[PDB]
Formats: structure tokens, C-alpha cells, sequence
């Protein structure tokens, strides 16, 4: 048995969001909808067509008829950013078939400015004959991160690792960048700079090889 | 054996928002009815399943409560709402009990007590009856205790009270003492003592 | 319109039999449980008995087990109450009533609310013969009432059966008069009193007679209440 | 051309227990399922194969109507390929099921203050039922190696168990009446339709 | 309250076996079926196996039949999954799913346990403090595989703490950073220590941040 879901659905706040789960003669089976918020275990919002488990707000409704199921979310809030799966138990071969997920992105959400903080390598790391720059990003909620590194103005591209930005419970996303280099380079250039470009806005932090006694 | 309990009386004025509390035996859950009775007349289903307004019943009646504590509330009391109200567990037919009398509120007024000795003609028939009136008193609960030679009488008295007078919103009481002329010749300390709220001390006439 | 029409009430001696009837209309009778409820004078309602739509399960109040039988003819949309071995305390007004919900099969199983109610028949269990009352005054002596409030009256004693009608001057003295509810003495005879509060000064010098009227026995007494 | 009794299977006064589910055979009918679907009183109305709109415009040889009363939360077990108490030991449906399953709450009729124990259900059994198999035997169940001779006690339990129906139970704990329709087709002139 | 716990997952190379255990508490385990569900990293959920309420009916997925063995024990409310001949594509997060009535849906889910299969070796993480109204943290460098647990003040602080997702470097090794934001008034008075926990390497390291 094969199930079909739209890859992504976007609705404006306060409206009703509709997710469709296709299938051949799906009206002769029971469809269960699960939501999975990032970094969490899935929980059921509706099971057995339209029944609602305890604790689920009445904004969720479900319908099953013909060849398509339907999950309806009334008055879509911002805390509804999750992946939605439809499950059907095929009893002919005694198995359970899941969907493919359907991200629900809520429009609006005014753009935020990412916060960047850089940490100089510590002493014990220096005695380990290695140096790391830990340019760290903070809250923002467009999907875009571009990190550039400079050493006294000259761009540097050598052993730079950047993770893909990830969604946060607070919607605002998070990201990090790592720069590995030998202590010889770190005790040679007069300064280092990490900048993030964010829809034109450039936020940069500079650190110099200076330490107290 | 009764299954529900509500206060004997509640006092209210037209317009008022009235609530009647009801405590049920545990294990009734949802199955609680409210019934209205005017005197002598058949009772009327007001609310069922503890909160459902029965067909044809005015919306000012509403029922709420969970578990064992239920309550009937009358948002805007009309003059026709003065009656007796019962909360009734809707399984295994419990007895109704005294219910809750919904009566008119009024300033507390003490009764004008009167004492009346037996008749000449009735003493020719061989029996004597002594009548002690209690006229126009608001708080209906009252005590009347006959005293023969300064000893208290029991089981020889009969009372009957009128419904709240339409005009003056008061009650009246009569108490009758039964005595044979054989037992009526040890006499002449015959007193009626009324213990009433309107009186600072009990009154005897 | 649902209607429930009762008949069969009346006066019977201790030990006798009476059959009550509750003709039903305006609904599918055979689908509803029905019950008999009663109210003795000066007591509160009590369920006499009940029966599910089919007739196959019935309930009796403890005080009447073995003595009353409830039944129905679903053909005739009629409920019955066969009453045997009646006792004085069976004296009451008997109502019949219909269950709101339909479909009960066992009389102790389910929820039982009663939406429609009949008007009621009166059942009187007594071995008292029809008899007219006697009227006695209520001592309009001038002691203790030298002011504007004075109490007098009459006393309708030893009658059967009810009712008794009291007037004062053929309905001309309406304000201030309280006819009490009767009571059932231990003799099996009823008694009450009719008290009038009159300004003692004159308010009509001794112009007061109480017009007692006992229809069952054809008794009319106009008693004047003089000191 | 007459209407056969869907009223004596849905509006019957007393329903059978789940371990002794009642079965009625329906034949020689003209059947109007529109009122059944539009009754707007059933908490559950689902079936497999034929669409819930096209029952009337399709002809069958004859129908079987099974009726019983179960717990609310257990209504989920009335479906092909299920497991549990009812699906294994009490009432089992075949994988290729065709009829329709209907279930509605009956708290006002089957529950009383104190406990309604008239309805039973099987709890202990050696194996699983075949589809559409009814077992009403009350022989003692032997769990241990001790061959107890019909005595209830140590490691020997009475297979049937009663359940208490309260007005104060949860919605998933309250009694539910279930009716299952099965349409079958054979070398017959298909008398049941309309 | 229903509370499902998973255990027994770690790092193993292809060919050998692994046993996963699930512990239940808060409901009638004697009357509920159990399921083992799988989710690949950054992918949709996939059903693996299911066992009924009395070990009468057992169902396996088409891609795991003949290699997996599900079992249950009602005496101590335990569910066991034995995995043999693990191929490469069995690295994922495993959930112990519960169904109340019937065995069609997954009413309650567990937190899950990560299972990784590869021809590599574990290596102890390196912990380095970061010298700081103010923000201070400690970095975990060159560990393998997930997960790494980071706690602050031995499990006391819950305000201002942020742990960032790990980064996969060119050598296949993993690194992350955790920070806390605190007022600068108590910079030189209050002591701050961060604790790491890497179960596959069985290493626990305590470090203190002080500039
Ligand atoms: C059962 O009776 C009710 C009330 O008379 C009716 O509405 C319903 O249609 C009946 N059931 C069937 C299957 O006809």
C-alpha cells in the first residue's frame, strides 16, 4: 500500500490549514494523523478518522471518504510548526504504512536579526598544539546563513565547517561555524574576523591575539 | 431511603438570582433531575442530566454541577417561580423528601399570639379544644409548647399552617390541644409558649 | 399533545380494593416505562410503582409490595394499578407519569425522568360514614384586645368527608380572613378553623356570621361570633 | 416488496452479550439504507469495500446482522485483522470483510448506579477463535499443570468475566451497542436489494 | 502516567547483534500491544515490528523479516527486540510505541534510542572551556557517535542555557558547543561547571569556566 502527501503546506495565521493524504480506496481503512515537532517524539493529534485524544485542542478535525483523507487545523497558530504524517494499517498483509511528512509553515513572522558571538581559543587548547574559532549564531527566522572568515582583512578558507541552520522551538533558527587552525597562524595574524551576511545585513565580530597575564 | 439533600427553605424577591444547592449520594454522576411542584399539583421536570433544559421550560432555569454537588439556579425570579423544588437522582426511584421551599423574602415579623379556651357547647359534648393562634409572622419556623400546670405537653397537639399570604408575605399557625372534660377538670394553668425569631424572649399568653 | 387521563379513584374501607386507570395518548405508549406516584396529605411524593414499556419488569414501593399490582394494556394505551388490602395511610392523590426516555427493558436499569404527568385521582381509605360538621365559636371575649387588633372565628369540627367551604357574610368579608387547612383527627373525622382579624372597636357591631357549607352531608350553618 | 426488520436489530429492547452475540438472517428484502446513514445518532458508522453511499444501489443474496454490547474503548477492536480481548477470544472478523460496522452509546439503557453485571465477556481461552466463531462453553480454565476438576481457585479461573457499568465511568468505559452487517454472494438470484 | 523508556542502543559494526529493551509503567501492560518504529536521521518514520497483547500474532516489516525478533514479558512489563546481521541502513532512532485498544495505531510513544552501524571506532570527547550580560560555555571536540549529554551546575541551571547541534567535520568526527548567559555582576564570585556524558565511550568529564 502506498500513501501520498504534499511535501509542504503554507497558510496564513488565523486561517484553516488542510493536509491531504491520498490512497487507493482509503475510505475502507482508518487513517491516523501524527505531529512531530523538531527534536521531539511524535504525538497523535487524531486517530481513527475523526476521534480526538484527550488534551488535544478542538482546533483539529479529520475526515475520511473516497480516496483522500483530510486533516483540518482551524485558527492556525504559530505553535503548529511540525511534520504531519498519516498512517494506515494494511490488514491484507498485516503491516502499517506511513506517509511522507508535510511541513506546516506559518506565514507572517517578522524577520529577526541574528546574534553572533565569537570565543577565542582557551589556554589549554593552545597547549594542545591546536586552535579553534567558535563563531556562534543565535535567533533569526528566515532560512539563510552565509559565514565569511578574514585574517587581517584577507579572506581565509581552510578547514571551515558550517552546520545547516536548524529550526528551534522558538522558531528563530540556530547555527554554528568552526574554524580549525594551527596555533602558529593564530599567533601570526594581527586579528581574525567572522561575519554573517543575512539578506544584505552584515554582522561581524573581530578577535585579536591578546591575552592578559 | 432518600438519595439527595437540599436545604428546607430559600428566601428570595422577584428579580433576584437564586441558587439552590443539592448534595447527592456519590456514584450518581450525571443522573440528576430538578422538579418543580406547586402545592397540590403534579411536579414538573425542569432540568435533566443535571444541566439539560427540558423542553418548554423557561431559559431562566439552569442546572449545573459535577459529582455529588449540584445546583439549580434561577437567573430572574418571576412571581410564579415560588414553589417547592426537588433534586432527584434519576435511577432506582429515590423518595422526594421535603425538597426546597422557595418563598418570598421579607423583614422578620413576630407573631401576634392569641389564646382561646374551649367552648361551652363542646364541653356539653364531653371534649375540649384549646386554640393558640400565631398571626402574620415571617420566619415560618416556630415553636408552640402548651403548659398544663407548668408541665410540658406532648403528643396532644396538632398544627396547621397557611401558605405564604399573597398580600403580607407572612405565615399563620394554629395549634390545637385535645382534652376530655374528664381530664379537663384538672386545669386553669393553660398556657401557650411561642419560641420565635421575631421575639427576643419566648412569649406566653 | 401527550395526555394522561386518570380515573378510578374514590372512597373505600380498610381492606377493600380499588383499580386505578391512566389512559394515555399522544405517544407510542408501549415504548415508554410508566409509573404511579402518590401524595398523602401532609407528606411528600413517593413512587408507588413502575413498569417498563413491554410490561415485563415492574417495581413496587416497599410499603405496597404484595398488595398492589401494576399493569398495562398496550393495545388500549392504558396503565393500571390494582390496589388490594388498602390501609388508611394509602389515602392519597395518585398520579401516573411517563418516562422521558424510551426503551427500558428492566425497571432498575437506566435513567428515569418523567416528563408528562396525569392530573391525579384521590383515594380515600376510611370507614367513616358521610357526616356533617359542627360549628363552635372561637371566643371573641374582650380581654387582652382593648386595641385595634382582635381575633375571633368559628371551628368546623368532626366532619367527613372533605371538603368544607367557609364564607363570612356571603363573600363580603374578604380581607383578613384565613381558613386553615383541615386535619385528620384520630377519630377519623376532619377539623379546621376559620379565623378573622377585625378591628375590635366596631367595624360593624357584631355583624359577623361564618357561612359553613358541607356539600357531602348538605350542612349549612350561619354562626354569629358574639362575646 | 416489503420492508424487513432493521427495527428488530437496531431498536431491540435487550441486546446479547459479546461472547454470545446475536445473529439474525435477513432475506427477501427491499432495503433503504439512506435512513440508516442519515439517522445522525451513531457514534461509529464505517465499512470496507462497498462505499457507504452505494449500499442501496447494489444487490446481495442475503445479509447477516450480528448484535452485541461491548465497552466503549473496545469498539476499536471490531475490524478485520484486529487483536485483543474481543478480536481474539470473543468476536473475530475475517480479513476480507464486506459488511458495515455501526456502534452507538447506550449509557442511558445499560448502566445503573452500583454496577450493571448482566453483560459478560470471555477472558481466558487456550487459542484464538476462527472468523465468525461463537463459543458459549463454561468449562473451567486450567492455567497450571494441576488438573483441577471444575473447581474455581488456585490457577483455575472461570473464563467468563463480568464488567461493571457505571454512570460515572469515562466515555471510553461506558457501554456501547454494536451491530455488524455482512452481505454475502452465492449462486442465488440476489433477493436482497432495493 | 504512561512513561516508556528505551535502552540498549549504541555503536556496533555490521554483522553482529544488538538487544533493545523497552520498559513500561503507568498502564495495563497486560492488555496492550507493542510496536518498534524506526526513524532515519532527517527522514520519515518507518514501521519495523509489532507484537500483540499475548504474543499470539507477530508482524515484521518486509525489509527486516528473518533478521529481527520481537518478544514481550508481562511479568516485569518489558519488551525486547533482538537485531542480527545489521546492514548499513539500520542506523536510526528507534521508538517504543504503545497502543491502548487494538493494535492498529500508536497511542503513546517513547523518547527513542539511537542505533548506529558503521566500520569505525568510538573515541573519547575532548572538553575545552571558553573564556567569557556575559556568555560562557564549553566545547566538546572530536567524539563519535551521537549522543553527547551536556549539563550545567550538575543539573540545576535551566535559564540561559543553549546547546547547539553537532557539526560533522571532514574526518567524520563530531563536535558541538554549549553556552550559558549569566549576569556579569557575579562573574568573579559564582562558580560555574559544565559536565559532559558520552555513553559509547563511558567517559564523564567535569570542567570549570574561569577567564
Ligand atoms: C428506532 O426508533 C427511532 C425512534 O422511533 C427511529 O427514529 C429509528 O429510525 C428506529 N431505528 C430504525 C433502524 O429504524
Amino acid at each position: 500500500y502506498v500513501l501520498t502527501q504534499p511535501p509542504s503546506v503554507s497558510v496564513a495565521p488565523g486561517k484553516t490549514a488542510r493536509i491531504t493524504c491520498g490512497g487507493n480506496n482509503i475510505g475502507s481503512k482508518s487513517v491516523h494523523w501524527y505531529q512531530q515537532k523538531p527534536g521531539q517524539a511524535p504525538v497523535p493529534v487524531i486517530y481513527y478518522d475523526s476521534d480526538r485524544p484527550s488534551g488535544i485542542p478542538e482546533r483539529f478535525s479529520g475526515s475520511n471518504s473516497g480516496n483522500t483523507a483530510t486533516l483540518t487545523i482551524s485558527r492556525v497558530e504559530v505553535g503548529d510548526e511540525a511534520d504531519y504524517y498519516c498512517q494506515v494499517w494494511d490488514s491484507s498483509s498485516d503491516r502499517a504504512v506511513f506517509g511522507g511528512g508535510t511541513t506546516l509553515t506559518v506565514l507572517g513572522q517578522p524577520k529577526a536579526a541574528p546574534s553572533v558571538t565569537l570565543f577565542p581559543p582557551s589556554s589549554e587548547e593552545l597547549q594542545a598544539n591546536k586552535a579553534t574559532l567558535v563563531c556562534l549564531i543565535s535567533d533569526f527566522y528566515p532560512g539563510a546563513v552565509t559565514v565569511a572568515w578574514k585574517a587581517d582583512s584577507s579572506p581565509v578558507k581552510a578547514g571551515v565547517e558550517t552546520t545547516t541552520p536548524s529550526k528551534q522551538s522558538n522558531n528563530k533558527y540556530a547555527a554554528s561555524s568552526y574554524l580549525s587552525l594551527t596555533p602558529e597562524q593564530w599567533k601570526s595574524h594581527r586579528s581574525y574576523s567572522c561575519q554573517v551576511t543575512h539578506e544584505g545585513s552584515t554582522v561581524e565580530k573581530t578577535v585579536a591575539p591578546t591575552e592578559c597575564s | 431511603a432518600q438519595m439527595t439533600q437540599s436545604p428546607s427553605s430559600v428566601s428570595a424577591s422577584v428579580g433576584d438570582r437564586v441558587t439552590i444547592p443539592c448534595r447527592a449520594s456519590q456514584g450518581i454522576g450525571n443522573w440528576l433531575a430538578w422538579y418543580q411542584q406547586k402545592p397540590g399539583k403534579a411536579p414538573k421536570l425542569l432540568i435533566y442530566a443535571a444541566s439539560s433544559l427540558q423542553s418548554g421550560v423557561p431559559s431562566r432555569f439552569s442546572g449545573s454541577g459535577s459529582g455529588t454537588d449540584f445546583t439549580l439556579t434561577i437567573s430572574s425570579l418571576q412571581p410564579e417561580d415560588f414553589a417547592t423544588y426537588y433534586c432527584q437522582q434519576a435511577n432506582s426511584f429515590p423518595p422526594f423528601g421535603q425538597g426546597t421551599r422557595l418563598e418570598i423574602k421579607r423583614t422578620v415579623a413576630a407573631p401576634s399570639v392569641f389564646i382561646f379556651p374551649p367552648s361551652d357547647e363542646q364541653l356539653k359534648s364531653g371534649t375540649a379544644s384549646v386554640v393558640c393562634l400565631l398571626n402574620n409572622f415571617y420566619p415560618r419556623e416556630a415553636k408552640v409548647q402548651w403548659k398544663v400546670d407548668n408541665a410540658l405537653q406532648s403528643g396532644n397537639s396538632q398544627e396547621s399552617v397557611t401558605e405564604q399570604d399573597s398580600k403580607d408575605s407572612t405565615y399563620s399557625l394554629s395549634s390545637t390541644l385535645t382534652l376530655s372534660k374528664a381530664d379537663y377538670e384538672k386545669h386553669k394553668v393553660y398556657a401557650c409558649e411561642v419560641t420565635h425569631q421575631g421575639l427576643s424572649s419566648p412569649v406566653t399568653k | 399533545e401527550v395526555q394522561l387521563l386518570e380515573s378510578g379513584g374514590g372512597l373505600v374501607q380498610p381492606g377493600g380494593s380499588l383499580r386505578l386507570s391512566c389512559a394515555a395518548s399522544g405517544f407510542t405508549f408501549s415504548s415508554y416505562a410508566m409509573s404511579w406516584v402518590r401524595q398523602a396529605p401532609g407528606k411528600g411524593l413517593e413512587w408507588v410503582s413502575a413498569i417498563v414499556g413491554s410490561g415485563g419488569s415492574t417495581y413496587y414501593a416497599d410499603s405496597v409490595k404484595g398488595r398492589f399490582i401494576i399493569s398495562r394494556d398496550n393495545s388500549k394505551n392504558t396503565l393500571y394499578l390494582q390496589m388490594n388490602s388498602l390501609r388508611a395511610e394509602d389515602t392519597a392523590v395518585y398520579y401516573c407519569a411517563k418516562s422521558l426516555i424510551y426503551g427500558h427493558y428492566d425497571i432498575l436499569t437506566g435513567a428515569y425522568y418523567f416528563d408528562y404527568w396525569g392530573q391525579g385521582t384521590l383515594v380515600t381509605v376510611s370507614s367513616a360514614s358521610t357526616k356533617g360538621p359542627s360549628v363552635f365559636p372561637l371566643a371573641p371575649s374582650s380581654k387582652s384586645t382593648s386595641g385595634g387588633t382582635a381575633a375571633l372565628g368559628c371551628l368546623v369540627k368532626d366532619y367527613f368527608p372533605e371538603p368544607v367551604t367557609v364564607s363570612w357574610n356571603s363573600g363580603a368579608l374578604t380581607s383578613g380572613v384565613h381558613t386553615f387547612p383541615a386535619v385528620l383527627q384520630s377519630s377519623g373525622l376532619y377539623s379546621l378553623s376559620s379565623v378573622v382579624t377585625v378591628p375590635s372597636s366596631s367595624l360593624g357591631t357584631q355583624t359577623y356570621i361564618c357561612n359553613v357549607n358541607h356539600k357531602p352531608s348538605n350542612t349549612k350553618v350561619d354562626k354569629k361570633v358574639e362575646p | 416488496t416489503n420492508l424487513c426488520p432493521f427495527g428488530e436489530v437496531f431498536n431491540a429492547t435487550r441486546f446479547a452479550s459479546v461472547y454470545a452475540w446475536n445473529r439474525k438472517r435477513i432475506s427477501n428484502c427491499v432495503a433503504d439504507y439512506s435512513v440508516l446513514y442519515n439517522s445522525a445518532s451513531f457514534s461509529t458508522f464505517k465499512c470496507y469495500g462497498v462505499s457507504p453511499t452505494k449500499l442501496n444501489d447494489l444487490c446481495f443474496t442475503n445479509v447477516y446482522a450480528d448484535s452485541f454490547v461491548i465497552r466503549g474503548d473496545e469498539v476499536r477492536q471490531i475490524a478485520p485483522g484486529q487483536t485483543g480481548k474481543i478480536a481474539d477470544y470473543n468476536y473475530k472478523l475475517p480479513d476480507d470483510f464486506t459488511g458495515c460496522v455501526i456502534a452507538w452509546n447506550s449509557n442511558n439503557l445499560d448502566s445503573k448506579v452500583g454496577g450493571n453485571y448482566n453483560y459478560l465477556y470471555r477472558l481466558f481461552r487456550k487459542s484464538n477463535l476462527k472468523p465468525f466463531e461463537r463459543d458459549i462453553s463454561t468449562e473451567i480454565y486450567q492455567a497450571g499443570s494441576t488438573p483441577c476438576n471444575g473447581v474455581e481457585g488456585f490457577n483455575c479461573y472461570f473464563p467468563l468475566q463480568s464488567y461493571g457499568f457505571q454512570p460515572t465511568n469515562g466515555v471510553g468505559y461506558q457501554p456501547y451497542r454494536v451491530v455488524v452487517l455482512s452481505f454475502e454472494l452465492l449462486h442465488a438470484p440476489a433477493t436482497v436489494c432495493g
